[PDB]
RNA sequence: AGGUAGAUUACCUGACGUUCCCAUCUGUGUGAACAUAAUGGUACUGAUCAGGCUCUAAGCAUCUUUACUUCCGUGUUCGGAUGGGAACGGGUGUAUCCUACUUGAUAUGAACCUACC
RNA sequence: GGCGGCACAUCUGUUACAAGAUAACGCAGGUGUCCAAAGAUGAACUCAAUGAGGACAGAAACCUCAUGUAGAAUAUAAGGG
RNA sequence: CAACAUCUUGUCAAACUAUGAAUAAACAAAGAAGAAUUCUCAGUGUUAAAUACACUUCAGGAAUUUAAAU
């Protein structure tokens, strides 16, 4: 039976990490978020003001006004059987840049790199490239053929128990 | 006569049945408690526009 | 051009310390010899525990001051003239210091009234080289090298060299 | 005997170093944060310090503005290249650190055009007193912050010599004159123009002529009288503001010591091993 | 090559020794004024007679440490599943996920802006 | 049920199951305060402990050097910084 | 012989921890309304001044391409 505390349970979720005390880097208050950009949440025990509350850390929301030292964040909380809307504002030093779109912005760049070729492409009248397949679920392999000329056999089965001590 | 205190059972089978209720899109564009001057360039932009889209309309 | 001059032992510092049990009357006395002698108002220390064993927390205590430069070496002279320049092989300190003790301060007798008594002395003897600075500045404090270091027996010959002074095993 | 030595592996398994310039003792990064904070709604619009360190020959004034990159220097000044403006001794006096702040102003709003509107004072009889630059039309000065370093800021310190060069060159530093060499004028003018120089040159004159020489050697092989500088400094200041426009080879290399590959370092320990197989 | 400002914050730390300094930096001389303290030691200011002795920087070592790789080991543990075996205790088999400590080899910094060489 | 206790308002660690929630008259403890400074800011300094020295002075008084990642201090319970 | 250091050894922690799974939690995989490019482009403000930058139905307006993005 816990109690009610703003910051219970927080012997472990809030220790910095090893080796990791003292002061931040300076990419932490350079950054420059922008609205719309993704941030991670990660409460920092070493600033105790505006410290956001632990049921929000971890959590990826979207940046959705920016202050002269506090970012708003949009964060999903989920409540009995619906899921509401947080607005919040924390002061960098307790967020972090998402990486959550880091893949898909280059598949983004990658088909921009395309269109910008094919426009070219149909100017001069050639034709165009096509655009870059689709990720797909590791597909079954297609047969193939293996030369035997540098092929080894190691026989296996099963082994004869030995003792530990 | 003691009786039982409290149990999670059940709770999740019945948060499920009308599942989780998403917020509707509108919820995200809310505006209140923006930055101050950036509410105040876009009210003016928005008070230009709507000026100049007027007498368009007084012109015709 | 040899470089020996940036390693020349010189003293950068005298500490003189009176040491009294008791605040006041005593301790008024013993800071004012110790201005008469060097030339400085020096400070009065007070205690770190109380200990009822010595009768004494936050109570002055003690007076110490320090001296540099062409003071502190006439002063350590007379100090080691009363010594007669006899000093313990064990007087010396492992970094490089060394100090020794004096009973009767010698000042003015003539006029020596119960008022101002007769007490006591500590001296003590900071040893250095040109170059500790890099280790007292506020910019790039650093550690001095080891082999710049002072050591016992370099402290040793100092005394051996600039006052002929002995070293004893007693 | 006893060690119980606290240098262990198991010290240094737990040990957390401090950062790299902090652990060099060259920046004190608690108040450096402050100076770098831009605030987050001016997205990337640089905040500009003046980074002043003045070494035991050198007056090195910057102009500086953060990134995560790394720290971008927009300008800067020296006290070695005075001796181009007329000044060749004492490069690190009051005066001197008062010419090199007046030549990183004008230098910088050469730069960027904008020196022929912002001028801030030119005559000898302003400047024992505060200026800060204003509004001209309706464009602001140039404004930047002073980032002292790891000095003390006392009534008397050089470092606001340069700032009182800076907003007498027309570059708004926000500041109080408070810790100038005055704090009337003419006790903070005299000493802008090196009057107090220009005093212990003749003091040591009448009192020794062994201290004199050694105090001032240089200035003597150079025939610099000690009433020559009030004049030397106004010079300056008249051919600072005139061209500041800085100046324009190969570099001898000399090569320390080089790493030894993993051949020769492998040969070593054999080598030693087999010395000591026939030693012992 | 050196200095100022930094970003990464030990591949950057620590111990033991070592190499130049031509510029630069440092240590270096002084106390008259601004300023400073019990002390010109610090901080402040004025200077240039000497020096690579320390700092700094570069490198050395079957160096502690730290950082990647393999191995440890598919061994610990684990998600799912019997009218599977056992009196219990606990531990199979099936479709699966898979650490850690240690040990061995390697590395001991990369990189941004401005000035000078 | 009574007697006993407060699990009745309330905080920390743990049971507690690496999101959130979370039981027992489960365990180890805590609150009904204290502070014109123990609030705000600027500056300077570095702590506990240890070794080696110094008249009385010794295991413990005061002074100096070296090592010293916090092993000190931070009003209070415990946990964080 | 203590004791104190230093090197091994045997066994442990719900209120010890460097390391740290499996299962999970919360994102993204194209809705100012299915993309993109080009040209033109205004109101405020940040700014030393901006043609930079921020917000304004990715202010707005016009052309071409386009239904693609586990």
């Amino acid at each position: 039976p816990l109690s009610n505390g703003r910051n219970r349970r927080t012997r472990k979720l809030f220790k910095r990490p090893f080796r990791g005390h003292g002061l931040s880097n300076t990419s932490t208050i350079l950054h420059t978020y922008k609205v719309g950009d993704y941030v991670t949440i990660l409460c920092n025990s070493s600033i105790q003001h505006g410290l956001p509350y632990k049921a929000f850390h971890g959590k990826t929301g979207r940046v959705w006004n920016v202050n002269p030292h506090a970012i708003g964040v949009m964060v999903n909380k989920k409540v009995n059987n619906r899921i509401v809307v947080k607005r919040l504002h924390i002061s960098p030093e307790h967020i972090k840049p998402s990486g959550c779109q880091k893949d898909f912005l280059e598949r983004k760049a990658a088909v921009a790199a395309i269109r910008k070729q094919n426009i070219q492409l149909k100017k001069e009248g050639k034709p165009l490239l096509p655009l870059p397949a689709k990720r797909l679920p590791k597909q079954p392999r297609p047969a193939e053929l293996i030369k035997g000329a540098d092929i080894k056999f190691t026989t296996v089965a099963p082994l004869k128990f030995e003792e530990l001590y | 006569s003691k009786d039982k205190n409290r149990s999670s059972h059940n709770q999740s089978h019945k948060a499920h049945r009308n599942g989780f209720y998403k917020p509707k899109k509108s919820a995200y564009m809310s505006t209140k408690g923006m930055n101050v001057q950036v509410l105040k360039n876009t009210k003016a932009q928005r008070k230009f526009a709507l000026a100049k889209k007027l007498e368009a309309k007084k012109a015709a | 051009c040899k470089s020996d001059v940036m390693r020349k032992i010189k003293i950068d510092k005298l500490v003189l310390n009176i040491s009294v049990g008791e605040s006041g009357d005593r301790l008024t006395r013993a800071a004012k010899v110790l201005e008469t002698l060097t030339g400085q108002t020096p400070v009065l220390s007070e205690a770190r525990y109380t200990v009822r064993a010595f009768s004494i927390r936050n109570d002055q205590i003690a007076c110490h001051v320090t001296v540099r430069g062409a003071k502190a070496a006439e002063i350590l002279e007379k100090g080691l003239k009363v010594k007669e320049f006899e000093l313990k092989a064990n007087n010396f300190s492992a970094t490089g210091n060394f100090g020794f003790g004096i009973e009767e301060h010698i000042d003015l007798g003539l006029k020596y009234d119960p008022q101002v008594g007769i007490y006591g002395m500590d001296f003590f003897v900071v040893l250095a080289r040109p170059g500790f600075r890099v280790s007292r500045r506020k910019r790039m404090q650093d550690k001095i090298g080891r082999d710049h270091l002072l050591t016992k027996e370099d402290a040793i010959n100092w005394f051996k060299e600039t006052y002929e002074g002995i070293v004893l095993n007693k | 005997g006893f060690l119980k030595v606290i240098k262990n592996r198991a010290y240094f398994k737990k040990y957390q170093t401090q950062f790299r310039r902090r652990r060099e003792g060259k920046t004190d990064y608690y108040a450096r944060r402050k100076m770098i904070f831009q605030d987050k709604d001016k997205f990337k619009t640089p905040k500009y310090r003046v980074v002043v360190r003045i070494t035991n020959k050198t007056v090195i004034a910057q102009i500086a503005y953060s990134e995560i990159i790394g720290d971008k220097i927009l300008c800067a000044a020296y006290s070695h290249e005075l001796p181009r403006y007329g000044v060749k001794l004492g490069l690190t006096n009051y005066a001197a650190a008062y010419c090199t702040g007046l030549l990183l102003a004008r230098r910088l709003l050469q730069k960027l055009g904008m020196d022929k509107q912002f001028v801030g004072v030119s005559d000898a009889a302003k400047l024992g007193e505060d200026y800060t630059p204003e509004e001209v039309d309706e464009r602001r000065p140039f404004k930047c912050i002073l980032d002292v370093g790891l000095a003390r800021t006392t009534t008397g310190s050089k470092v606001f010599a340069v700032l009182k060069g800076m907003c007498d060159g027309g570059v708004y530093v926000p500041h109080s004159a408070t810790r100038f060499a005055g704090a009337n004028e003419e006790a903070l003018r005299s000493r802008i123009l090196g009057g107090h120089v220009a005093a212990y040159m003749k003091y040591l004159s009448g009192e020794d002529a062994d201290l004199y020489k050694k105090q001032f050697g240089r200035f003597i092989a150079a025939g610099i009288a000690p009433e020559a500088l009030e004049n030397i400094y106004i010079e300056a200041h008249k051919k600072i503001r005139e061209n500041p426009a800085a100046e324009k080879k190969e570099h001898k290399k000399y090569p320390t010591s080089k790493k030894l590959t993993l051949e020769q370092r492998k040969a070593a320990i054999q080598a030693k091993l087999a010395k000591l197989a026939q030693q012992a």
